[PDB]
């Protein structure tokens, strides 16, 4: 069998952070990744008032603060927010010291190498963790469905990637990003939600968007069809609930929002979409290695969890593939939080004990030994 | 859960149950059922007995197929 | 008690099974691939040298090197790794309780015996050991004792005239082209059509594609008419990518480049007139016998229509004073495992095996002496 | 007393002008680009397919489409719309007077020589055609009849060996990566230093920014060392939006995917054994002043010391009893053209066209007959 192990699994995604322990089913602490900040003036002295609020608390108190993500389109921008960010997940969350505990950490490929550096700095000497690992995000997630042969489509709040791996060899020369996720997702339906008059411009409008948007948006099987549908009837309005109390009503936006994925010319960019870029990126792999691989698409993310997009997903690469082929796509429940539990095998496997970078490693090769180790 | 082992069983429908895996071997093919309650360490156990059957005994002349609910193959 | 092992190392596709049986009981191609990715799903079993068939299952992510090229051994710790293959993962058994038979090329350098005699003494402890010829075992296959055989594999062309149960080392020719060049033929050939095929990893398909749809034309000229003219042998095949391609010409232009060489370029003899070559090449009072066993052996003597065009080639440049026949059976392809089958399991060969005490006493040189 | 044209057709940068000149008088990339938003100011001159260097202008609000990919032509109403671009707006000639001149890849299909021909002659109404090699008249432009011809352009890479001034298509190869695949590289290879460009209208700047500032290392690793410890070869480039970015180490990595397809994941061979592969394919006779016109052609051979590492490593795996060099001409990415331009105006080349009423009683045909 496996070997128990100490280390800790903290998927630190674009939109949500979810921190756990090795070889447990499920991440202890799952929360949105957020800093709010207070842009009112504090007139009753005492009761604690913060100058910073990080977390579920953010969540709480929105509507009098600022709210930033240091994480955009996976690069880390502000440091010091997403440090206190790591401070909470392992001081208030999962409250553990980090200096006996390895560290497994996820990232998107084609990165800059300065997020690893930086990154690598920040865990090793303000921490002190005695570990460190960073993986890919696809690859753990490929880890969690237990196969080895399959491309991944993995799409978080602010990436969405195609990984290929034949075997247990990647082909990084088939590597596809788009930066095309839930947060263009989220700006574009805030856009046309003004055409029935509901004007959204803060941030905590852009929450409560982002909650009507997991809510109620669908993936429709074909488009044309669903908007003459949707203009000749009124079956497929739904409403909503405000949290001041006010109702609204949504019809055809809530499969506008999602065919953005399917269509990215709607935010005005001339890349085509997640079905053509599985399409090439599989036709950019070498000859033999195609069957295999329209057989074991894997989806993973939160951005995957439309219903019917496997549906359209299917029909899109049915209709691009060669008619014998055989395509099966692999969408399982526990797909968001994917990445975590193949974070969790990865740690929890014996083979990986001699790719810990060590604290040596580190003072003796300084940052650039993330470079030499992980992938 | 941990120590994942293998186990022969006859060939029926009767055998299967959706708590674990299964390996049908049928010469040439070779598949791979994933059961819906199944855990990681068992399909991953079952992902590397069909790479070593695959691999081993028959020198790769063979062809592995995964599988779950409702996508059964013809076979 | 134990059974004898018969391995026949081909250039491009190796053999072996068990002494006494009517095929050989593993046949698989003698390909070494080393990965060209990098491994990021750890602890699932990757191996830094994968061989044999299981080297041609994953053949998009490997890099595939030839241990034998033309029939002769050049690389040698691959050799060794088909060795391992092909006694522990093949066969199953432990080479040191079964006696081991090997087959050579013709007009093989003594080295590469000496050496061969070394890694089966050594480094796998062998009880007994034998090396034998490739086209002799053929003629021995064929149930004949006198004739002449045409062995083409996949890295040469051998011509061996034997006589009395002997091949005679003055007239043994070489011809360097076989399917493997006709595979690079058939490469370079469908470049016309919009097709293209550069690395290792598609050339089997080539290759599937040439074993599956070739067919060798009995007259060439008038073949160009009705292929030009008509489309009625122009057929499909399906890549396993799901593309399907046509093959109108091609089909029978592949097989050509044995009877025209300057299809690709060098200057030497078709396979037709190097039979002629050679069997002037014997003396006078044997050539009776010698034309009339016209032995085919090798792979590529699968195609249809190759004992007609054969027939019709020596027909036409022979004189007319003598009735020419071509024989091909249809184990042709496996007639030199067969001859080691037949060789090994004799009641007389218990004699001429070279055993480990008279190997420990004599060297690495006893294998001339008795493999004569 | 009329003038005859010569219309180099690239893969991604078309050359034309008249004959009988020493440069070309229209240089410009061979693009379509097509808008991508809704033009919403009305009868301001508003097209629906933006052709040539207009397209390369306005590049961020349109679509851009190569219409030659690979050196071979695949969409054909753009390539019609190319050379309504070239004919009407750049040279402004009325195409009925002037005789032009084709340059085409080695190993072009019939079909597509076929199509060609049906175009200039239906479409435009020429008087005269002709259809030439690109290795041919980069040879004649370098006043050798012998020789071989690496013509690296921006769809493909060919190595051409000519003997007696007409080539050898059993030792012609395609080598199937160029300046494109050199931007898609450097597209890869400028994410980790955080500039993102994923479009097409940014894919010209990348291959600007690949223009000015790449060179070709001599040694590798020792260059790779000292752009590690030291900074002295970190140099800037201001793109358009007016930000600065800086580029290190991958100013050499890039061209050294020539050298190395590997970093691309291609297992095919690099661009210094590929004209060894070539040059062995030839007879053995010839190969003495073969390998001493080394003739470079193309602009991917623009890079500064791609001369003297194509010297030493033709110079490491060749035999050391005879000298190697290599000619590289500055004006050697016109050298088709150049070509072209001595060819048409000769005093012998009346009689080598191919006029309208020839084409009128023999078809889409004749091309087969006088073009050889
Ligand atoms: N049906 C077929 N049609 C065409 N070619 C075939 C066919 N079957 C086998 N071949 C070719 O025959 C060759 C293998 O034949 P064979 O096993 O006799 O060779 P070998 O023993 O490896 O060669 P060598 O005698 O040079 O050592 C390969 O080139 C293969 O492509
Ligand atoms: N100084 C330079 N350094 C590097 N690359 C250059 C330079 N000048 C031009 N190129 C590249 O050369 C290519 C175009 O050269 P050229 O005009 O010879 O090709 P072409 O005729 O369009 O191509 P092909 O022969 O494949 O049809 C483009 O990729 C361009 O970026
Ligand atoms: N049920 C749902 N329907 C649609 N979208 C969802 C749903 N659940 C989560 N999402 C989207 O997934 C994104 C975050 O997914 P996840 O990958 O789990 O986090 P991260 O992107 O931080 O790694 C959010 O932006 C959200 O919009
Ligand atoms: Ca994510
Ligand atoms: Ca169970
Ligand atoms: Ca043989
Ligand atoms: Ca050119």
């Amino acid at each position: 069998d496996e070997d128990e192990t100490t280390a800790l699994v903290c998927d630190n995604g674009s939109g949500l952070v979810k921190a756990g322990f090795a070889g447990d089913d499920a991440p202890r602490a799952v929360f949105p990744s957020i800093v709010g900040r207070p842009r009112h003036q504090g007139v009753m002295v005492g009761m604690g008032q913060k100058d910073s609020y990080v977390g579920d608390e953010a969540q709480s108190k929105r509507g009098i603060l600022t709210l930033k993500y240091p994480i955009e389109h996976g690069i880390i921008t502000n440091w010091d927010d997403m440090e206190k960010i790591w401070h909470h997940t392992f001081y208030n969350e999962l409250r553990v010291a980090p200096e006996e505990h390895p560290t497994l950490l996820t990232e998107a490929p084609l990165n800059p190498k300065a997020n690893r550096e930086k990154m690598t700095q920040i865990m090793f000497e303000t921490f002190n963790v005695p570990a460190m690992y960073v993986a890919i995000q696809a690859v753990l997630s490929l880890y969690a469905s237990g196969r080895t042969t399959g491309i991944v489509l993995d799409s978080g709040d602010g990436v969405t990637h195609n990984v290929p791996i034949y075997e247990g060899y990647a082909l990084p020369h088939a590597i596809m990003r788009l930066d095309l996720a839930g947060r263009d997702l989220t700006d574009y339906l805030m856009k046309i939600l003004t055409e029935r008059g509901y004007s959204f411009v803060t941030t905590a409008e852009r929450e409560i968007v982002r909650d009507i948007k997991e809510k109620l948006c669908y993936v429709a099987l074909d488009f044309e069809n669903e908007m003459a549908t949707a203009a000749s009837s009124s079956s497929l309005e739904k409403s909503y609930e405000l949290p001041d109390g006010q109702v609204i009503t949504i019809g055809n936006e809530r499969f506008r929002c999602p065919e953005t994925l399917f269509q990215p010319s709607f935010i005005g960019m001339e890349s085509a979409g997640i079905h053509e870029t599985t399409y090439n990126s599989i036709m950019k792999c070498d000859i033999d290695i195609r069957k295999d691989l329209y057989a074991n698409n894997v989806m993973s993310g939160g951005t995957t969890m439309y219903p019917g997009i496997a549906d359209r997903m299917q029909k899109e690469i049915t209709a691009l593939a060669p008619s014998t082929m055989k395509i099966k796509i692999i969408a399982p429940p526990e797909r968001k939080y994917s990445v975590w539990i193949g974070g969790s095998i990865l740690a929890s496997l014996s083979t990986f004990q001699q790719m810990w970078i060590t604290k040596q490693e580190y003072d003796e090769a300084g940052p650039s030994i993330v470079h030499r180790k992980c992938f | 859960r941990r120590v994942v082992r293998a186990t022969e069983v006859p060939v029926s429908w009767e055998s299967f149950n959706n708590g674990d895996c299964f390996i049908l071997d049928l010469g040439n093919n070779i598949h791979q059922w994933c059961g819906s309650n199944s855990n990681r360490y068992e399909r991953l156990k079952a992902t590397q007995v069909s790479k070593g059957i695959r691999d081993n005994e028959r020198s790769g002349r063979a062809r592995v197929h995964v599988s779950e609910e409702g996508t059964e193959p013809e076979a």
